[PDB]
């Protein structure tokens, strides 16, 4: 019943972010601080459309924004960041707690170079609002038409006509 | 027989555990949340007989999600035809399905 | 009052384990409703984000919803830091 | 046992039955059945002796097997549909398994073999409780899912229960086995109308419960468990024998007694659904129950059996304890036929 | 409904049949009942985990607890019967008859 | 019929609020008198079982039995009348809302109906 | 995989060493020449089973402390432990812990 | 694909059930049931139910079958129906089980009452007299 | 970023499966290429066997049991 439509392999081609988990964890706070708008646009579209095929352009946009962020990092603060993610990669749990010194070095370097302020506790978990021009989907669930309800009879009760009318009983 | 004490007092003694789409902890969704939600919304206030006769599409989709009989049948047929063709010798799998592909993040 | 004191003094002798057990159990039952830090524990449990915070579609009628995480709008965690 | 413990166990049995009756989740119904089974055993084994222990272990085995089957049916229903609510069963196989489990709990044929022996082993008070209260939960569960039952299987086991009770009551001299076979036959009558009307099932349940309470309370008052022991009751308390004879006539379905109400209404309802043969066979078979009721009445009140010399001491003493509601139960099981149209209250 | 569920249902059926045979040794009857509840636990756990129905992760625990309580009750009854007759043989429970 | 699933029905109400629109049973209702007779019979049987003068052992106890039976019978009669009223109301509403299933039969007179005559001989 | 291999290695080493222990002295030639059923032990076993069931009920406690409904979970856990203590007390006062 | 490891475990489970269902020498039937319980625990663990499998393996095996053996001693296709996404930074099974104290108040109440009643029932039955 | 990568990877796997399915089932008479088993047109999350059904055994076993067996 129907044909499942899939985008062509050309639509799924994009310049991937080829950095490992340790680099991403080291840069995550500033990445969320700087790249918030495209990420929130993509995620709002993702929970509104409920369809991966409807959110490809926003994924390409977030890839581009992450690429720009990492290009700025490479341009300005390469070696403090390298030491910081060297820490993060050494640990088996990838804990922030172990070399706060290198974290401070990277933070002061980015503050001096790009004027970036690291978000505080409880800030990246906030629920924000997104100004988007994408129209709100009207039937994201593709629901059918609901069956009509029962007639819902109503009125004033009258005594039973000739009572129970059960066999010989007159009441 | 059934004495609806919960509905009379609004107690909710056991209704929280009846369906997949009813307030799971940490908002963890069921595997077939959407199908069951659609089936429940179709059949609400209509009665069992009419719900069975008219909401059969939603229930069929829900059962297909739950047990995946049709999907497994289709996959088995596809794999059987592929096996027959490779035994006969007119089809060769691509490098994508032989482990020679380039993985992506 | 004298009977209760005599009973407690007689139970503290020859049955110290039961007296200690009942004291600890009663204290564990009673104290949580009197401590002021249980609300702090509840609030800490509230502030642990396990899920992704899904953004809301802006319509110009949500002055209390921040547009960026650095914006002053939204809940704060300075109280948790001070703890 | 200690009266506090006995009261707590009786309350636990009743609370398990109510948990079955008021819950909408299959797991809670199973839990109620388990709680009822757990609290039922000491009540049966209250007077410790080998017979009570054997009856208790037979009852435990049967009820545990039935509960396992019911749990399996619930799990299969969940497998074929992610639903826990007690509604349409959603599966043919699950329904069959559930029906057999509930029949085993109720004692319907062919799962009737345990009822007479369990009733014979236990005392008269435990027998009263087992034959009256232990039918509410399975019958309520059957009523809730009456639209799912296959009529063929339900009607087959109902007719089998009626035939088995009628035939097995003819061969008994012990009063408790007679009551057990009567219970089996009445259960068969009750379950033959579930596919068509549950109100008739509930009406039959109420009438049978009243009659069985009256009969068991009369048997407890005149402490006899055999036919010959009951044949000595006229020489001390003839009023009890006369009331027992009237109650036995009522239990046989003879109009204008109260026991004629359920059979009459069930026959009428079954005829409304273009079913003719089965009510005729059912009445023909209930004639056997009436026959052994008449034999008991002959041995009890309509004739005077020989007595013994030591009854002269019993003539001098009065019952220390009087059971409340015995008079009410007799009247309700005897003289409520003119109030038949009151069944519209969805009793 | 794949083959694992069929295997577990077959195990349940085998345990039920073994219970209903009664060669002897009521202890074997209790063992068959416990095999049945174990099969129920396994198959219900598989159903619950497969469909990601989070809130029924309770139910296997409840089933296990209740069935083990029933097992203790049955063991006590068996012990009383054995103390009465000296053995747990099934055929010794013939005092009550239809 | 089965009215258990009927819409807008409270789970444990003996007499709903809409039942109060019906005429209550009279205190001299024959069914109430029969319930009082049942209570009197219960009192007599209670006197007989306890080995007491059946007619004149306890007047207070017999009065209590009669009064309790009359009270419960009155409430039961109210509920029964309400249930039958609901049945008739639903019947008439369904007949009104489904005209095609209950057509008006074309009235016909016996002078133009041919019925077979079977002589008795 | 790793756990299966570890268990297999443990079982294999144990079997090999026990069998060599049982067969090394079997190569050289030598001469090669009731009822009581105490009831108290059964009660101990049954009490262990019931307390183990209640412990199994108590086991999910480490994860129950993060629920945001702290009052309800605290009440329910205290209720479970109170009924455990009540079971112990009842079996104590009914001479069920004597020898 | 390890030649349907789940299938192999299921066949071993069924074979063990046939083994102790013949009811030979109840100690040997208990051994067969122990093997079957271990195989079922393996099935659940390999499926992903770590805590529930451990509950099987601890409670069932180490308490109930141990008490059974004590009493006896006194006397004479897969991998396809699986999911696609992840669970977050926790296990859904543990969250659902821990929800017993926040969601299942009614369940806790009825289960605790049943356990206390079971203790009382065991005492009353084993009094004897 | 992980969500976007996951969506793209799943879509690519589905497209490759569709291509190989179209090639394989060309001679089957009644077969239809890329036909859904659901009446609804709503997007349905594919199973594990839908993405790796035509792939080799080693990565099937990986994607199925890697997290469970990783200790
Ligand atoms: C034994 C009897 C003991 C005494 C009983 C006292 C009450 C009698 C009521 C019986 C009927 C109850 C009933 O359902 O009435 C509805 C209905 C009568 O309502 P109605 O026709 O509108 O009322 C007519 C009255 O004359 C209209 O009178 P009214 O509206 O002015 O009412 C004033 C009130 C006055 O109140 C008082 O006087 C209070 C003080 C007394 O009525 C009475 O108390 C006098 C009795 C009325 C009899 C009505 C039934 C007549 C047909 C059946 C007669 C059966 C006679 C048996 C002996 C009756 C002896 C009375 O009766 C029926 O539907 C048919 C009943 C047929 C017999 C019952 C079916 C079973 C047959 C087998 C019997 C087995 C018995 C048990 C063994
Ligand atoms: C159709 C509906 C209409 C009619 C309704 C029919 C039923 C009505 C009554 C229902 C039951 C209520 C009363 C029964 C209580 C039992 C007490 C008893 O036995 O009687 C002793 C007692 C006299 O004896 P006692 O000096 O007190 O002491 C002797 C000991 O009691 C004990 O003395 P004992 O132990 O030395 O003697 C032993 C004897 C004593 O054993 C007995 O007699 C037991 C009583 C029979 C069982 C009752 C079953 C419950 C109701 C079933 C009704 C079935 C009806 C269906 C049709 C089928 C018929 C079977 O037992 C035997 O001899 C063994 C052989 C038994 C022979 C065969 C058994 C057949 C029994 C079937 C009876 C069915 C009709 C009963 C009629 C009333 C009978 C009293 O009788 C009475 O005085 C009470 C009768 C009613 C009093 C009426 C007063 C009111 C009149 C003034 C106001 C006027 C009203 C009108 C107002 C407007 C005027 C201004
Ligand atoms: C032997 C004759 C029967 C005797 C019965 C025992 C007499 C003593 C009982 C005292 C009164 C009990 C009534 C309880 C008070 C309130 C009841 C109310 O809250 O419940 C309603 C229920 O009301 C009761 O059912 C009415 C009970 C009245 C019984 C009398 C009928 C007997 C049949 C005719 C014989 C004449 C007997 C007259 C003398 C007693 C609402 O029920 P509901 O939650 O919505 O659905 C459950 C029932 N369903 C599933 C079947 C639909
Ligand atoms: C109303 C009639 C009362 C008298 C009759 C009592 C009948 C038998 C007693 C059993 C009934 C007790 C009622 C308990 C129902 C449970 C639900 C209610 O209590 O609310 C809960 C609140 O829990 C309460 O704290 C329970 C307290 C009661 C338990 C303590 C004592 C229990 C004893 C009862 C009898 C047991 C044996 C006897 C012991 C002496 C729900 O908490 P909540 O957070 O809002 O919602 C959870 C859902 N979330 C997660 C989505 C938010
Ligand atoms: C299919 C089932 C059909 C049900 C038919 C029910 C028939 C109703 C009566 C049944 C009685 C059968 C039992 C019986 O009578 O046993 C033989 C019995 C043994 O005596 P006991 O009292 O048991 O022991 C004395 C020594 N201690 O012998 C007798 O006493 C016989 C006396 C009673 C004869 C009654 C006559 C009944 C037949 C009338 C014709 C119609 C019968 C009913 C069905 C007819 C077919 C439509
Ligand atoms: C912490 C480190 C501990 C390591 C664990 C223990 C390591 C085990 C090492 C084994 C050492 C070799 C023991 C061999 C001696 C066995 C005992 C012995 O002396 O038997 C003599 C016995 C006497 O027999 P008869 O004179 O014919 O008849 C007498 C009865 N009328 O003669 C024999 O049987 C000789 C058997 C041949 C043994 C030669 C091979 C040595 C064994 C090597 C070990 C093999 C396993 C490794
Ligand atoms: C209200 C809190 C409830 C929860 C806390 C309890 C948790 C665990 C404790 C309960 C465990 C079960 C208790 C079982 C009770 C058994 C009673 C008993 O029978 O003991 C008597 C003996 O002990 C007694 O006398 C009975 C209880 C005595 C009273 C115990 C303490 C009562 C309250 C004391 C503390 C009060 C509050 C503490 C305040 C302290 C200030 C900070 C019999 O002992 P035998 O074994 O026969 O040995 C005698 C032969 N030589």
């Amino acid at each position: 019943p129907g044909i499942v439509e899939l985008p062509t392999l050309e639509d799924l081609k994009v310049q991937e972010v080829k950095v490992s988990s340790s680099v991403l964890k080291a840069a995550a706070h500033h990445y969320g601080a700087q790249c918030d708008k495209p990420n929130k646009e993509f995620m709002l579209c993702r929970w509104e459309e409920k369809d991966p095929r409807r959110c490809l352009e926003e994924g390409k946009l977030v890839n581009q924004c992450a690429l720009d962020f990492f290009r700025q990092i490479k341009r300005h603060c390469a070696e403090p960041f390298t030491e910081y993610w060297t820490c993060i990669d050494y640990s088996g749990l990838q804990l922030f707690r172990h070399c706060r010194k290198q974290q401070a070095k990277f933070d002061e370097c980015v503050l001096d170079k790009l004027g970036w302020v690291r978000p505080d506790l409880g800030e990246l978990s906030k629920v924000t609002k997104v100004k988007t021009d994408r129209p709100l989907p009207e039937n994201p669930y593709h629901s059918r038409a609901r069956p009509e309800p029962n007639p819902e009879a109503e009125g004033d009760l009258k005594p039973a006509k000739h009572g129970s009318r059960l066999f010989f009983w007159t009441m | 027989p059934f004495f609806d004490v919960q509905k009379r007092l609004g107690l909710d003694l056991d209704r929280w555990m009846t369906i997949q789409s009813a307030e799971q902890p940490h908002k963890i969704p069921g595997r077939c949340h959407a199908f069951e939600k659609e089936w429940i919304e179709c059949a609400h206030g209509i009665g069992g007989i009419r719900a069975e006769k008219e909401c059969k599409i939603e229930f069929d989709d829900f059962v297909e999600c739950l047990l995946r009989q049709k999907t497994m049948k289709r996959l088995s047929a596809i794999k059987r035809q592929r096996d027959k063709l490779i035994k006969e010798g007119k089809y060769t799998p691509p490098p994508h399905h032989l482990g020679k592909e380039d993985p992506r993040p | 009052a004298g009977r209760i004191a005599s009973f407690l003094k007689n139970a503290w002798a020859k049955e110290p384990v039961l007296v200690a057990s009942f004291a600890i159990g009663g204290l564990a039952i009673i104290l949580p409703s009197l401590s002021p830090y249980t609300n702090y524990a509840i609030r800490i449990n509230r502030a642990t984000p396990y899920n992704y915070p899904v953004p809301l579609r802006d319509d110009g009628n949500m002055p209390d919803v921040p547009s960026h995480p650095q914006d002053p709008q939204g809940p704060s965690l300075e109280w948790l830091k001070n703890l | 046992m200690n009266p506090i413990i006995y009261t707590t166990l009786i309350m636990t049995v009743m609370s398990g039955t109510m948990l079955v009756m008021i819950s909408s989740h299959w797991l809670l119904i199973w839990i109620g059945f388990e709680m009822n089974l757990l609290a039922m055993i000491p009540v049966l084994m209250k007077n410790f002796n080998p017979r009570a222990t054997e009856a208790a272990t037979k009852y435990f085995l049967t009820q545990a097997t039935a509960s396992m089957m019911l749990m399996m049916a619930i799990i299969i229903n969940l497998l074929y549909s992610g639903q826990w609510t007690i509604t349409k069963m959603f599966n043919p196989v699950a329904m069959t398994m559930m029906t057999m489990a509930l029949a085993m709990k109720l004692g319907l044929s062919p799962f009737h073999f345990w009822v007479p022996e369990v009733t014979q082993g236990i005392s008269l008070q435990a027998g009263l409780l087992l034959l009256t209260w232990q039918k509410l939960a399975p019958l309520s569960v059957l009523c809730q899912i009456s639209q799912s039952i296959n009529p063929n299987l339900m009607l087959t086991m109902a007719m089998l229960s009626i035939l088995i009770g009628g035939w097995g009551g003819l061969n008994q001299t012990q009063l408790r086995k007679i009551m057990a076979y009567s219970s089996i036959a009445h259960m068969g009558w009750m379950t033959a109308v579930l596919p068509y009307n549950t109100t008739m099932t509930i009406l039959n349940l109420l009438i049978y419960i009243t009659m069985t309470l009256a009969m068991f309370m009369l048997l407890i008052h005149s402490s006899a468990t055999t036919t010959l022991s009951l044949s000595h009751t006229w020489n001390k308390m003839p009023v009890i024998t006369s009331l027992m004879m009237v109650t036995l006539l009522s239990m046989g379905g003879l109009p204008p007694l109260s026991g004629f109400m359920p059979k009459w209404m069930i026959i009428q309802e079954m005829t409304k659904n273009e079913s003719i043969i089965m009510p005729t066979l059912m009445a023909m078979t209930a004639l056997l129950n009436l026959y052994f009721y008449m034999r008991l009445a002959y041995s009890s009140s309509l004739t005077m059996f020989p007595s013994t010399n030591n009854m002269k001491m019993k003539w001098q003493f009065e019952h220390t304890k009087q059971m409340k509601l015995l008079p009410t139960m007799i009247v309700l099981s005897t003289l409520v036929l003119p109030m038949t149209p009151a069944l519209s209250s969805l009793n | 409904m794949p083959l694992v569920y069929m295997n577990i249902i077959m195990a349940f059926a085998i345990a039920l049949a073994g219970l209903l045979m009664y060669r002897s040794h009521l202890m074997s009857s209790l063992l068959c009942l416990e095999g049945m509840m174990l099969s129920l636990f396994i198959m219900s756990t598989l159903i619950i985990l497969n469909t990601h129905f989070t809130l029924a992760n309770m139910m296997p625990i409840i089933l296990l607890v209740f069935a083990a309580c029933e097992a203790a009750l049955g063991l006590s009854l068996l012990v009383m019967v054995s103390n009465t007759y000296g053995t747990d043989y099934v055929q010794n429970l013939n005092l009550l008859q239809c | 019929t089965m009215m258990s699933g009927r819409p807008g029905r409270v789970p444990l109400q003996f007499l709903p609020n809409e039942a109060r629109s019906l005429p209550p049973p009279k205190l001299t209702d024959p069914r109430l008198v029969y319930m009082g007779f049942l209570g009197y019979c219960s009192g007599l049987i209670d006197n007989a079982i306890r080995r007491r003068p059946v007619v004149s052992a306890g007047l207070h106890r017999q009065l209590l039995y009669v009064t309790s039976f009359v009270f419960f019978g009155y409430y039961l009669l109210k509920r029964q009348d309400y249930m039958y009223a609901l049945r008739d109301h639903d019947m008439f509403a369904y007949v009104k809302s489904h005209p095609e299933d209950f057509p008006e039969k074309d009235k016909k007179t016996y002078g133009e109906i041919l019925e077979e005559f079977h002589p008795v001989r | 995989m790793n756990i299966m291999l570890t268990l297999l290695t443990n079982v294999t080493l144990a079997s090999l060493l026990v069998l060599i222990a049982f067969w090394l002295p079997q190569l050289n030639a030598y001469s090669e020449k009731r009822l009581p059923f105490s009831m108290k032990f059964f009660l101990v076993a049954i009490t262990f089973l019931l307390f183990d069931l209640e412990i199994a009920l108590l086991l999910p406690l480490p994860w129950a402390s993060q629920t945001n409904n702290l009052k309800t979970m605290l009440t329910m856990a205290l209720f479970l432990l109170i009924l455990l203590a009540a079971s112990l007390a009842y079996e104590w006062t009914q001479k069920g812990l004597e020898w | 694909m390890t030649m349907y490891i789940a299938f192999i475990l299921s066949t071993i489970f069924v074979i063990g059930f046939v083994g102790f269902s013949s009811k030979p020498s109840p100690i040997y039937g208990g051994l067969g049931l122990i093997v079957s319980g271990g195989v079922g625990c393996g099935i659940v663990l390999n499926f992903g139910g770590s805590f529930l499998g451990l509950m099987v393996f601890l409670i069932y095996l180490g308490g109930m079958l141990v008490v059974f053996g004590y009493t006896t001693a006194m006397a004479t296709g897969d991998w396809v129906i699986y999911d696609t996404g992840d669970s977050g930074f926790f296990s859904e099974e543990a969250m659902g089980i821990a929800a017993l104290y926040s969601y299942g108040t009614w369940l806790v109440i009825v289960t605790g009452w049943s356990l206390l009643i079971g203790v009382v029932v065991i005492m009353e039955i084993t009094r004897g007299n | 970023l992980f969500q976007a990568e996951k969506d793209r990877r799943v879509l690519q796997m589905l497209r490759e499966n569709l291509e190989e399915e179209a090639i394989i089932m060309k001679d089957v008479p009644d077969w239809k290429v890329g036909e859904s088993v659901f009446h609804t047109t709503r997007w349905v999350t594919p199973m594990m066997g839908e993405l790796y059904g035509l792939r080799t055994n080693e990565e099937i076993l990986s994607a199925t049991y890697g997290f469970i067996w990783y200790t």
